[PDB]
């Protein structure tokens, strides 16, 4: 979609990798505003709303939180202190074609200037003079909506670059969605910590007879000890039990 | 509810919509100088039609704006310049003229005939048939038939046409307000609306004749010197008293002095500064005459060319059967595409060319934040200037010494340094008074105070006082000669190349006055220089925005235009030439005195 | 602006309180290395109050 017809889809109850992102080796304005990359991957943000539009490339810096202009202004304006980061690609090879892609058509021409997290999509013309516009041609109407020309042969500044953009933000909504941990290799029988899907602790690994539900995450036996956890990574049956320790 | 709200807003709407039109018009333009088809022609025709119908549309509706409220110059400029009426005030019966009568002169001039009356054998076109014929023979006789081959076969069916254009044409500026045609060219040096800092149309006048009497002592010095260097092929044919022919200095017209090298060398016996031998025993492609450029130019500091121009532009060429012309010129698509259309030789001039036709692209992309109106050098001068002071840079010794094309051991004596500055004397100091006499008769015609039976008897009168040349034979009225040279007939200004001489060398002591180069400005390079850049550079983002009378304070602080760092560039060849001239009878008048 | 009193603005690691940290070291967050050349990801963190 154009930038004046930006879409809003919501990203949640699944997981997302931002690490593949880091490596891809093709973005061109991969920046983060008010946020690490590397703060993101520990710990997420819900409310993970996705932007996309289509920004000329002379421009692309534009569109950034504290960053006036034109597109900024009238077609999408991001609001201060916006936790969340921009990344753009070149579109040459696909998004262009012979005597001119007239299809990415923009808002120049605004009454009002656009709050943030806001879009408008009218067929209103603008109004530059006083007398008003019956839907007529004339010397003060300046049909608001144009359409860029993206020839292949045109230069870098005015390639259309791929951009995409999200947003992290925390409601009151509880329970967000977060970026993977990576894992690590099996050891037995050994006094080692572990810090399973939402427990942690210290002991060694022993075969058992008794078998639990399919249903279950991890269990105590008596005064709230944990003596019981299951990985779902493999579906076999690890079974702990605290290690050797003493008074010498 | 005001206009300077509603100015802005018909300017945005404009920048959009004409950087659409120009590119898809300036694309055909390109495709038609490098792939020429039957259908190209048209193709081009169709793009050029609807351009110019577009500018006649936003004309009109930009009058309604009065120009009596907009204290702002940005967009007061850009109005001046959209509100050219043109042939908008012309009746229907009267703009039919304009597009009938410019496309048959073209293709009248690109009928090229040098095939002698009663004897016809073969003739080719220009670039391999008048060319080898002035720059290589040296015989009086078939130079002298040449001369009435082009001058007796093509102008002579212009003489009703050229003189109805210039009755009616000068009609225009008073329906356009302004004082006659050749005012109206200088409204590109017109500055107005600013208190103080006003440029008015006459004082270019003033100014550009207060610095011809500063040009002249040092012409009169120069066509002293290369007259008794003439004589050695010519020994009883001219007399060493005089002036010399006009069929011998190197042009049809003697605009140019190139090719009196060869025969007016000072010291010919040691031999000039030639790698053309050398380059084809290691096997140089053309691929490596753009990178070196393209490092010289980060170097300086300027930034690099894009990637939509190395995988774009032809650089050899190309097939059989593509026989399209390849003329020096500079291109500006529009919308970041920039390209050199240019046929590649090893040679002198072409790798001297392929420096200088780059400079306009580095000036191109500079003002390319500006809008679309405002896309544009400060004047027409400013445009060529800027392309030809790396021209003078590049051909320095010590430029060629730099890169290792010469060899490590190269004395620099007297004479290995007045051959080269001569070759540049003969092509810029010989070439300003016919610039200038040439656009001066042109403003007569123009203003309308020369009647019929005297455009002839002032045009002679100048080249008997300038030239030099008593008529062998009368002529009478119906030649029409004066309207035969390639940039009076294609509606070229000019005024622009007596303008860029004077720009060139400006620009060059203010830039190596900034790279505290310790000599003379011969001698002088830009290379290796950052504080350099920032001179060139905050000039040329000015573009059209600011008065180019403001462009001069920012690199000399003299509001003027001074003609003093120009007579510096030549005092060693000046005080040369003084001790050859000590007995030689230097400034002629009119002088039928020895052979009344 | 008086633009006499720097600060550190990002540093890579903790160090014990109490120390002086005077160093004209880049910060290096991207996985492409900085070699003294200011690049995208260099972020030098020295800067001036206004
Ligand atoms: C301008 O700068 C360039 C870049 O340093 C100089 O080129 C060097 O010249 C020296 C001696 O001629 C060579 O040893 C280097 O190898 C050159 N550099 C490179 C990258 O090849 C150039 O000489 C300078 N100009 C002048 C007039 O000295
Ligand atoms: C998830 O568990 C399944 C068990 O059916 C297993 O096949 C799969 O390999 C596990 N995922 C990964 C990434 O190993
Ligand atoms: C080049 O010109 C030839 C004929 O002169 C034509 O057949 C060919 O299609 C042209 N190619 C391009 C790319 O314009
Ligand atoms: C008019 O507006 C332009 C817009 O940037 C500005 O640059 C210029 O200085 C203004 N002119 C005056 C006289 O204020
Ligand atoms: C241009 O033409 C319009 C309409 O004929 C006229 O009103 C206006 O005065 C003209 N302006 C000039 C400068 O000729
Ligand atoms: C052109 O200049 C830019 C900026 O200095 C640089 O990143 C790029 O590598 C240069 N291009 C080439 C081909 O060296
Ligand atoms: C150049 O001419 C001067 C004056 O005659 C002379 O002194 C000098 O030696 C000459 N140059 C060389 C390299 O001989």
């Amino acid at each position: 979609a154009s930038v004046y017809a930006w879409n809003r889809k919501r990203i949640s109850n699944c997981v997302a990798d931002y690490s593949v992102l880091y490596n891809s080796a093709s973005f061109s304005t991969f920046k983060c505003y008010g946020v690490s990359p590397t703060k993101l991957n520990d710990l997420c943000f819900t409310n993970v709303y996705a932007d996309s539009f289509v920004i000329r490339g002379d421009e692309v810096r534009q569109i950034a939180p504290g960053q006036t202009g034109k597109i900024a202004d009238y077609n999408y304006k991001l609001p201060d202190d916006f936790t969340g980061c921009v990344i753009a690609w070149n579109s040459n090879n696909l998004d262009s074609k012979v005597g001119g892609n007239y299809n990415y058509l923009y808002r120049l021409f605004r009454k009002s200037n656009l709050k943030p997290f806001e879009r408008d999509i009218s067929t209103e013309i603008y109004q530059a003079g006083s007398t008003p516009c019956n839907g007529v041609e004339g010397f003060n109407c300046y049909f608001p909506l144009q359409s860029y020309g993206f020839q292949p042969t045109n230069g870098v500044g005015y390639q259309p670059y791929r951009v995409v953009v999200l947003s992290f933000e925390l409601l009151h909504a509880p329970a967000t969605v977060c970026g993977p941990k990576k894992s690590t290799n099996l050891v037995k029988n050994k006094c080692v910590n572990f810090n399973f899907n939402g427990l942690t602790g210290t002991g060694v690994l022993t075969e058992s007879n008794k078998k639990f539900l399919p249903f279950q995450q991890f269990g105590r036996d008596i005064a709230d000890t944990t003596d019981a956890v299951r990985d779902p990574q493999t579906l076999e049956i690890l079974d702990i039990t605290p290690c050797s320790f003493g008074g010498v | 509810s005001t206009i300077e709200e509603q100015a802005k807003t018909f300017l945005d709407k404009f920048n959009h919509e004409a950087e659409d039109l120009f590119y898809q018009s300036s694309l055909a333009s390109w495709n038609y100088n490098t792939n020429i088809t039957e259908e190209n022609v048209q193709n081009m025709n169709n793009a050029g039609d609807k351009w110019s119908a577009f500018l006649k549309e936003q004309s009109t509706l930009a009058q309604m704006y009065p120009l009596q409220e907009i204290q702002n110059l940005t967009v007061k400029l850009q109005l001046q310049a959209l509100q050219q009426n043109g042939s908008s005030v012309l009746s229907e019966d009267k703009s039919k003229r304009l597009n009938t009568i410019l496309n048959t002169m073209s293709t009248i001039y690109s009928t090229g005939k040098v095939c002698n009356p009663d004897n016809p054998q073969e003739c080719l076109l220009l670039e391999p048939g008048l060319n080898e014929i002035m720059a290589n023979s040296l015989d009086y006789n078939e130079r002298l038939w040449a001369w009435e081959s082009w001058r007796s076969e093509v102008g002579k069916q212009l003489r009703p046409l050229y003189e109805e254009y210039v009755v009616l044409k000068n009609e225009m500026a008073r329906a356009n307000h302004y004082e006659d045609y050749g005012d109206y060219w200088r409204g590109d040096y017109e500055v107005n609306g600013v208190d103080g800092y006003d440029y008015s149309r006459g004082q270019l006048i003033e100014d550009v004749e207060h610095t011809f009497e500063e040009i002249k002592p040092l012409y009169e010095h120069l066509h002293a010197y290369v007259r008794a260097k003439l004589m050695n092929a010519y020994p009883s044919y001219i007399s060493p008293i005089g002036c010399l022919p006009a069929h011998l200095l190197g042009d049809m017209w003697g605009r140019f002095w190139t090719n009196l090298y060869s025969l007016t060398v000072p010291f010919g016996q040691k031999p000039n500064i030639d790698v053309t031998d050398a380059m084809v025993d290691q096997a140089w492609d053309a691929q490596r005459i753009f990178k070196e450029a393209e490092k010289f130019f980060v170097s300086v500091g300027l930034p690099n060319m894009t990637q939509g121009f190395w995988e774009n532009s032809m650089l050899t060429d190309p097939g059989n059967v593509q026989k399209a012309v390849c003329h020096p010129t500079a291109w500006d698509l529009g919308k970041g595409d920039f390209r050199i259309l240019m046929c590649t030789k090893v040679t002198m001039d072409d790798f001297l060319t392929a420096h200088h036709e780059m400079g306009h692209i580095q000036y191109d992309m500079a003002y390319a934040a500006q809008p679309f109106l405002l896309r544009n050098g400060a004047n027409e001068g400013f445009h060529e200037a800027v392309g030809e002071i790396m021209s003078l840079s590049a051909a320095t010794p010590k430029h060629l010494k730099s890169i290792g094309l010469l060899s490590p051991d190269f004395q620099e004596d007297n004479e290995t340094e007045i051959n080269f500055l001569l070759k540049q004397a003969l092509t810029i100091v010989g070439t300003l008074p016919f610039t200038y006499m040439l656009e001066k008769w042109r403003w007569m015609v123009f203003k309308g105070e020369i009647p019929k039976d005297q455009w002839m008897k002032k045009w002679w009168e100048m080249k008997r006082e300038i030239v030099g040349v008593v008529e062998p034979v009368p002529h009478d009225e119906t030649y029409c000669d004066p309207a035969s040279l390639f940039h009076v007939s294609n509606d070229y200004s000019f005024i622009r190349y007596y303008t860029r001489t004077l720009y060139q060398f400006q620009f060059q002591e203010a830039l190596c006055q900034a790279a505290k180069h310790e000599g003379p400005l011969h001698k002088c390079d830009i290379s290796n220089s950052t504080e350099a850049g920032q001179k060139l550079f905050n000039m040329l983002r000015l573009g059209k925005s600011e008065p180019w009378t403001l462009a001069l304070e920012n690199v000399v602080g003299a509001k003027n235009m001074n003609v003093r760092p120009l007579l510096n560039y030549f005092e060693p060849l000046f005080t040369w030439l003084k001790d050859q001239n000590k007995n030689s009878f230097v400034g002629w008048s009119t002088d039928w005195s020895p052979y009344a």
